[PDB]
């Protein structure tokens, strides 16, 4: 922009992956699983003779499993260590993930709503004991979706493995005393799902194995759409079941759980820990939403991330949300169910917008110390780092 | 409540079966689940196929005495990768019922037992059998722990008055744990513990190589148990404990005597260290399961961490036990004391916040303590099935008609459930 | 030999030559996840005819076809309880082993005596016409096996006094 | 003539540089590597993944080397060899669910499309988009496209549809073109307009092909009609259906003769003059790449104690078909000498092999057409 | 489940290559200084090997645990000749041998332990190491032999001498027959 | 991956894996301790040497051969040849698989159970088969009716079949193949 394409960076601090690069890179120009680990024990046998490395981060940690003590010191995809993060940061600065230095430079990142920020502040003070940028930017995680297109209304919605979010929005204001999120995604769903598999005799040790569901969950998994007709079909036909080679070799045999594990989203009482699930929460959300907003929201609500590049569930949701409406609220009027125009709201760009959602601000903001928060405003003991 | 005759229990164990009779107060029987058939494979002479005509061509015997039968392979319709001989289990049980028990299953009622991890087909094909072969008036196949529920109200003094607490269960092919609150539970928080007494007793067959001799290598395992159970225990440190046996007389260094059954004449043989050395697998499920080792204490913690907060006072107030493998002497006391110290240690992390405030709100603490844990489970199981409440909600033959014959190809669960 | 069976199953395999159609498409208005297409048929012009084909007077076949997936059902002359319920001790036994061979429309469907669910996946999975040259005829052989169980079961009738009285 | 599977890919489509050297493929699932004519060996040349919607068709503009890529995602792009690899260069559309096929306006002006969404997303380049953009023929159409053919003047278009009704159309875009020449079928030639129809809703039209100059056009449905429209017979039409197994493909190889292939795996000839409805065949074209001497009695013995398919038949000489015709054949094309003077032709299959073929043995006739 | 988990990793731990340099009671010669007669890292190996050897994988923490590999498996390497020492007298020979017979080493491939230990990137990493082992090896021979036995005044001890081929992870340093 | 396949008998060693065209363990079936004085320091050795290693030391070695009446008799004699065979010849875990061992008939009986006590209560192996040694020929020859001969070194058999029916009166089977003519 007003200076080089280097020396400013954008990064998704995501829970499945970190996705990162110089600000306005084509993609998040490096992507890696959010993984770390440093050596322990796996083999029980005389093999390997490796020499080459000890500790690992992310894309180089992948092969190793228990050859590393792997960790994610976490609750809600929000960390509870300071230091392995550092060794990751220290790694990332190489062509490793970035090829950068930081004092000379500036960066764009994100913050949880109700981040207990005293810990961000301590980290930031360490960043400004270390990486020490000439300027910085941070904003509430969901807000950065509305940026490639300059958007203002709806609910702002996210998921993946670690967490889910549900931000009610109008004229760009999220409605804060009114706001929602859900504190999980595919992680503990994989705990529940793998509990099903023990019962099949797939009693396999999790410690080496849980993240196998991840392979297929990432490479291969889906949702249907017909889904109540699909329940009817599934036991009556039986032959609609599936299987796959665990790539050590083993074909293991797998029913609807492939995308019936999603039913715990809409009926958390699946896991006996009760729930009407997110689709009832959504009804409640739009019951709280006012006349105009709820009516606009028939085609005016917003979605994010690779976790939204998802077949059939959108179709099943509107199939579903014609209902509770008609049922509870129209209480039997019907004549407008399509006349409530309905057009879909999750496009191919939801792939790259994990970082490209952020990047379209830097495209108008790198020259703006109107925007840049600073190392100076930390050094001040200033009440926050920001203009 | 009856057909012509009332309910009774069989607990259909994957080592020994157990049962008793209407009016008694114990399992009258706890018995080998075993049966002997010649499988010496010289399939020859005078050939014939495709004709189920009157036979001269069967050679078979069932029960504990089938263990003596030569060339007859004494198989076990216990469940152990062998499962398929649920085919034979019918004919076997037809012997048991009509010929050992010498009884009538169309006149009595019944309660029978299954594991948690059961698949449908092996039971449900036997349901036509239950109501067309055995043609029972009514029965149900309950998960095995359902019988133990009755013992927890056979114990019935003041405070026996809710379904919140925790059973710990242990056995020979299986061990179990379960987060019951008023009957409800959570999948991955119930625990299905595969580590069990088979897995110990062959390890003990290797301990023979420490000290002692003179046995048929399958009377070897017999003798190993016939020692084990009366004499084995736990020590606080190995390296103290060596020296008692090294030194301090027969209170440590006992001796045992028996028979070399190679031709039924004596052996007199050592005891010692092998007593305290045997049991330690509770603290060490790596012995069976070095692939997923986790000890008693950590496995308890791995449940409680789910079981949220407001329940943990009740957990304090209401831990509970199950099976002969949980009547044991001071291993549990040793464990309990240390597992108590472990929750105390895990709790005092909280001194971070309010500092040295250091005090518990008065909770409560008690657990089950009796030999009666062995004998009650048929008696209470038969009483359970005999409650008038049982007979309509257990599957009557028409409950079965409206569960099997009317259903699988005609809305199995209407699909999956829809 | 029952030689019009040759016209019969040669014409079956002439239908299963006219119309070895089954090949895939996913989506154009509704989702990519290819369905039990024969069950979920919305409209005609894209798809195969619905059909039924007598052998005589009790005996017939149903075949029904989406362009990508197909039903069969087949009807038999037999009608005694001694024909039916006895072979249905087996047709009970049968159906879990359908879970070991994956293409039954897994029930002993009445009006017919059975049904099948067939799909394009199979066309990509291993082989060509030896498949249907097995299937259509294997399907007779498993009927000739009823003669096998026949003398078997009738000889179980010949178990009777051949035990109880012949003990003495 | 000759064949080999250097590795056993389910070659779901094939495409090339015009010198027929770098073979690109639709793969199993979402995993592509391009191979190349290593003399006549086949050896890997590229790895591609970033069009992630499996693969469907393409239009490799084969002089300019621009694979417009298509399939089950709107990450649809001109892949071009950037010297390094074939790599994406994005298209913008208003289709949904998929793209099945794509089709350069022959002078490479733009391409036509077949959507997962009832429609022709008529797509045109913007330097201003940095990319393509589209406008839509959602109507007067009812349902979407399986096969495509521009008439040589390149703004004039034919297609085979899941809307069945065998219709001729115009799709001129003002911001890239001008409207075409007075088309005898019909000459209202703006965007989205209908020139002509043959009343045939007769199966979903599955192959469409101009004669050697497109004075007439053929069609086939997958329901295996075989059909034509001829303009010089005064907007005349013809239709027929085959005897044999259902269609994979058809092409003109003149203005009067065509090659067809179906689930019989062997190709069959077609022949014609100008007698309107007089559609006529010419018999099976191939001879097998096998002969009866095949066998290995030792493994036949070993695996007649075991019994997997262990009762023999010449169906197995084509892995079920006979004729060496496999689990299945999967595509056909001319290599050289073309739809007039062919010197070699080729075919693909589920076996993953190159195959090339006996053409000019059949050269044995002169002239065509009769105004009937 | 933990071992008698090693209290003898120390801040004092300098290294030769990957692994500890410390003042520790090894009764023979190599580049380690010494200590009192003590139930040290080699009893965390030995007295509690009646805890350790039955494990088949473990929670290591450091360099001294990478070292304790030898300090604990070399126990079962002794048992492979103690059985022939059915009277101690033959072991009263081998109490020459152990500090003589030094083990295979890093920078050698085929030797697998470059998965943990550091190659002689300089030769000094071998030079210091070689002497470093002799001490340990005869230290083990001594401590074992003098703790366990007198020729046939005491006796062999199969009730734990059987652990000879029943090792931690059932793995070994070297010596497969005897 | 695969289960071991072996001439566990007399003769040359002849062993490999299921699905091979060939064995790769092929050497002399020998027990080979020294007798002469352990002299030249720098020579440094264990106690005994097998087949090829019996050759390699032959002038020094008491070389012995367990094959009495064709029976490779004593258990200790094999156990470290076995140790070698898997861990060192084949470079293999015997635990990796079941194993296709073999036998001839007309041995004394409990022999096999003593062997099995080794092959499992020593060598722990998942499973095994002990195929009767004429059978091995049938896949190789493809034959099913005919006469099957055997003569290497250390057992004779001569088996009729007519779709099996190996004849207990009309078979011939004997203590050695081609051996003591050399005497």
């Amino acid at each position: 922009m007003d200076s080089q394409g280097r020396k400013v960076v954008v990064c998704d601090n995501g829970t499945g992956f970190v996705k990162c690069g110089y600000a306005g890179s084509n993609f998040p120009e490096h992507i890696f699983p959010a993984l770390v680990g440093r050596p322990i024990i796996r083999s029980t046998t005389k093999v390997g003779n490796i020499e080459i490395k000890d500790l690992m981060v992310g894309d180089e940690a992948s092969e190793l499993r228990s050859m590393l003590e792997v960790n994610y010191p976490m609750e809600n995809g929000i960390v509870r260590n300071w230091d392995d993060m550092k060794h990751l940061w220290d790694y990332t600065f190489g062509p490793e993930k970035l090829n950068i230095d930081t004092r000379n430079c500036k960066i764009l990142l994100t913050e949880p709503p109700m981040n207990p920020t005293k810990n961000r502040e301590k980290i930031v003070e360490v960043m400004f004991e270390t990486y020490q940028f000439s300027g910085v930017y941070v904003a509430i995680q969901a807000v950065l979706t509305l940026y490639a297109q300059g958007l203002l209304t709806g609910v702002v919605v996210d998921s993946g493995d670690g967490v889910t979010h549900i931000c009610p929005v109008y004229e760009g204001f999220s409605l804060p005393h009114l706001t929602r999120r859900l504190d999980i995604a595919g992680r503990d769903i994989t705990r529940y799902l793998i509990k099903l598999l023990l019962l099949r005799g797939y009693a396999f040790n999790h410690s080496a194995d849980f993240e196998t569901v991840r392979m297929i969950k990432e490479k291969l998994c889906y949702v249907g759409y017909n889904i109540e007709q699909e329940q009817k079909l599934a036991l009556e036909t039986t032959v609609l079941v599936e299987s796959y080679t665990l790539p050590d070799g083993r074909i293991i045999k797998v029913g609807g759980e492939r995308f019936e594990a999603p039913e715990a989203l809409f009926q958390p009482h699946l896991i006996n820990v009760e729930g009407v699930g997110v689709a009832e929460l959504l009804f409640n959300t739009i019951q709280a939403a006012d006349i105009d907003t709820r009516s606009e929201f028939y085609k005016h609500i917003v979605l994010s991330g690779g976790s939204t590049m998802y077949p059939g569930l959108p179709s099943r949701l509107e199939r579903e949300l014609k209902q509770l409406y008609l049922e509870r609220v129209l209480k039997g009027d019907v004549e407008k169910l399509s006349k409530f125009k309905i057009r879909i709201e999750d496009p191919p760009r939801r792939k790259h917008m994990v970082f490209l959602g952020g990047a379209v601000l830097a495209d108008i903001m790198k020259d703006k110390d109107n925007f840049w928060m600073t190392r100076q405003e930390y050094q001040e003991k200033g009440v926050r780092v920001l203009e | 409540m009856a057909g012509r005759l009332p309910a009774c229990v069989v607990d259909c164990g994957t080592g020994y079966t157990k049962l008793g009779y209407a009016g008694n107060t114990e399992p009258q029987f706890i018995i080998p689940s075993c049966i002997a058939i010649k499988e010496s494979a010289k399939v020859g002479d005078q050939a014939q196929r495709r004709v189920m005509k009157g036979v001269d061509d069967l050679d078979f015997f069932i029960g504990d005495e089938a263990i003596e039968k030569p060339t007859y392979a004494t198989k076990w319709p216990i469940r152990h990768g062998i499962v398929e001989d649920w085919d034979l289990m019918e004919r076997f049980m037809e012997q048991v019922i009509f010929k050992y028990l010498r009884a009538e299953p169309e006149d009595h009622y019944f309660l029978l037992t299954e594991p948690p991890l059961n698949t449908p087909e092996n039971r449900e094909y036997t349901a036509e059998i239950m109501f067309e072969s055995f043609n029972v008036p009514g029965l149900y196949i309950a998960v095995q722990a359902v019988l133990a529920l009755a013992a927890s109200w056979t114990s019935r003094q003041v405070g026996e008055r809710t379904l919140t607490g925790t059973v710990i269960d242990s056995g020979d092919g299986v061990t179990h744990v379960i987060p019951v609150a008023e009957g409800y539970v959570i999948g991955s928080c119930i625990k299905h513990i595969p580590i069990a007494g088979r897995d110990i007793t062959y390890f003990i067959q290797q301990l023979l190589r420490d000290r002692e001799v003179g046995i048929p290598p399958e009377q070897s395992l017999e003798t190993a148990k016939a020692v084990k159970e009366r004499y084995s225990y736990v020590c606080p440190d190995l390296v103290k404990e060596f020296n008692k046996y090294d030194t301090d007389g027969s209170k440590w260094i006992k001796q045992y005597t028996g028979i070399n059954a190679i031709s039924k004449k004596e052996f007199s043989i050592d005891v010692g260290y092998e007593r305290f050395l045997g049991p330690e697998i509770f603290f060490h499920p790596e012995f069976a399961n070095p692939d997923f080792t986790q000890p008693i204490s950590e496995v308890v913690d791995e449940v409680i961490q789910n079981c949220p907060i407001d329940v943990r006072r009740p957990l304090y107030k209401n831990i509970v036990l199950s099976g002969g493998s949980t009547m044991f002497r001071d291993f549990g006391r040793r464990l309990q004391r240390d597992l108590k110290r472990t929750v105390d240690a895990r709790l005092k992390l909280s001194e971070e916040l309010s500092g040295g405030r250091l005090k518990p709100k008065p909770i409560d603490v008690q657990v089950i303590t009796h030999h009666m844990q062995r004998y009650a489970v048929w008696f209470g199981g038969s009483m359970l099935a005999s409650t008038p409440e049982f007979y309509q909600v257990c599957h009557t033959k028409k409950d079965y008609e409206e569960i099997g014959p009317s259903i699988c190809r005609h809305n199995p669960v209407f699909g999956v459930m829809s | 030999m029952t030689a019009t069976l040759r016209p019969y199953l040669s014409a079956v395999r002439a239908t299963l030559q006219a119309a070895l159609c089954l090949e895939n498409f996913s989506s154009q208005v509704v989702e990519r996840h290819n369905k039990p297409e024969v069950e979920v048929r919305s409209s005609k012009e894209l798809l195969l005819q619905p059909v039924t084909i007598s052998r005589n007077e009790k005996e017939k076949v149903l075949i029904e076809g989406s362009i990508n997936s197909v039903r069969v059902s087949i009807a038999v002359k037999q009608a005694d309880e001694i024909e039916k319920i006895l072979c249905h001790k087996f047709m009970r036994f049968m159906m879990m082993r359908a879970e070991n061979f994956f293409i039954l429309r897994r029930k002993p469907v009445e009006g017919y005596d059975i049904s099948f669910l067939i799909t394009n996946f199979h066309t990509e999975q291993m082989y060509k016409h030896k498949l249907v040259d097995f299937v259509i005829h294997f399907m007779e052989e498993i009927d000739k096996e009823i003669s096998e169980m026949k003398l078997s079961v009738n000889a179980r009738a010949r178990i009777v006094a051949e035990e109880f009285l012949k003990n003495f | 003539m000759a064949y080999h599977s250097f590795l056993v890919e389910p070659i779901s489509c094939h495409a090339w540089n015009k010198d027929r050297t770098q073979i690109a493929i639709c793969p199993n699932n979402h995993e592509v590597h391009i191979y190349e004519k290593s003399g006549n060996k086949w050896v890997q040349v590229h790895e591609l993944k970033e069009h992630n919607g499996q693969v469907t068709g393409v239009d490799w503009a084969p002089d300019s080397n621009r694979i417009v890529t298509c399939g089950t995602d709107r990450n649809a792009y001109v892949w071009t060899l950037k010297g390094r690899t074939w790599k994406p260069t994005l298209v913008i559309l208003r289709i949904n669910r998929a793209a099945r096929c794509v089709r350069w306006a022959p002078n490479e002006k733009k391409f036509a499309v077949g959507s997962g969404s009832r429609v022709i997303s008529i797509c045109y380049f913007e330097q201003e988009n940095d990319w393509w953009v589209c406008k839509h023929i959602k109507k007067p159409i009812r349902s979407t496209v399986l096969s495509l053919d521009w008439h040589p003047n390149s703004v004039l278009l034919a297609a085979g549809s899941c809307d069945f009704k065998c219709r001729i159309f115009s799709a001129y875009i003002k911001e890239v073109e001008e409207r075409p020449a007075p088309t005898p079928w019909g000459s209202k030639m703006p965007f989205g307009e209908l020139m002509f129809e043959s009343s045939s809703s007769c199966g979903w039209v599955h192959g469409v092909c101009f004669s050697a100059n497109g004075s007439r056009v053929a069609w086939v449905s997958h329901d295996s009609t075989v059909c034509l429209a001829d303009a010089d017979k005064k907007m005349a039409v013809a239709t027929l259906a085959s005897e044999t197994l259902p269609l994979l493909a058809v092409t003109f190889i003149t203005e009067s003769s065509l090659v067809a292939a179906g689930h019989d795996c062997f190709p069959v000839l077609f022949t014609y003059d100008s007698a309107a409805g007089k559609l006529s065949f010419g018999g099976r074209l191939d001879v097998p790449k096998q002969s009866s001497q095949r066998g290995l009695t030792a493994r036949e013995r070993f695996q007649n104690l075991d019994k997997k398919a262990s009762s023999e038949g010449s169906a197995a000489a084509g892995a079920g078909l006979d004729s060496l015709h496999k689990n299945s054949v999967s595509q056909i094309s001319v290599l050289s000498g073309g739809k007039a003077k062919c010197s070699q032709f080729c075919t693909t299959g589920m076996d993953g092999g190159m195959s090339i073929w006996d053409v000019r043995s059949l050269e044995s006739a002169l002239k065509d057409l009769k105004i009937v | 489940m933990p071992a008698y988990h090693s209290s003898l990793m120390d801040p004092d731990t300098k290294l030769i290559g990957n692994m500890a340099l410390l003042p520790i009671r090894s009764q023979f010669k190599g580049p380690a200084p010494r200590e009192t007669k003590d139930t040290d890292i080699v009893d965390e190996a030995i007295y509690y090997f009646k805890a350790n050897v039955f494990f088949k994988n473990y929670e290591i923490k450091n360099e001294a645990d990478r070292t304790l590999i030898y300090i604990t498996l070399y126990i079962s390497e002794c048992l492979k000749k103690l059985q022939k020492c059915n009277s101690k007298s033959q072991g009263e020979k081998e109490m020459y041998t152990l500090g003589i017979t030094n083990f295979p080493i890093p920078g050698e491939p085929g030797f697998p332990l470059n998965a943990i230990y550091a190659k002689p990137a300089n030769k000094q990493e071998d030079e210091v190491m070689r002497a470093y082992l002799q001490q340990l090896r005869q230290e083990t021979g001594l401590r074992l032999c003098e703790k366990v036995f007198d020729p046939q005044n005491d006796k062999p001890s199969k009730w734990w001498t059987c652990f000879v081929k029943r090792q931690f992870m059932n793995k070994s340093l070297s010596g497969p027959g005897q | 991956t695969t289960a071991l396949v072996c001439d566990n008998g007399s003769g040359l060693v002849k062993a490999g894996f299921a699905g091979d065209d060939a064995p790769r363990a092929v050497f002399p079936s020998i027990v080979g301790r020294p007798r002469h004085q352990g002299v030249m320091v720098g020579m440094g050795q264990k106690d005994s040497y097998v087949g090829d290693e019996a050759q390699s030391k032959r002038g020094i070695l008491t070389l012995k051969y367990p094959i009495e009446h064709g029976i490779i008799t004593n258990w200790d004699d094999m156990e470290k040849i076995w140790h070698h065979t898997f861990y060192n010849e084949l470079r293999v875990a015997p635990e990796e698989h079941p194993t296709l061992l073999t036998e001839a008939p007309l041995n004394p009986k409990a022999n096999r159970e003593k062997m099995t006590q080794i092959m499992f209560e020593t060598f722990n192996v998942p499973a095994m088969y002990v195929a009767i040694q004429a059978v091995l020929s049938l896949y190789a020859s493809g034959r099913t009716t005919g006469i099957v001969l055997d003569s290497g070194d250390g057992v004779t058999h001569n088996v009729p079949i007519y779709e099996g029916y190996a004849l207990p009166h009309a078979i011939m089977r004997l203590d050695l193949a081609g051996r003591d003519l050399t005497d």
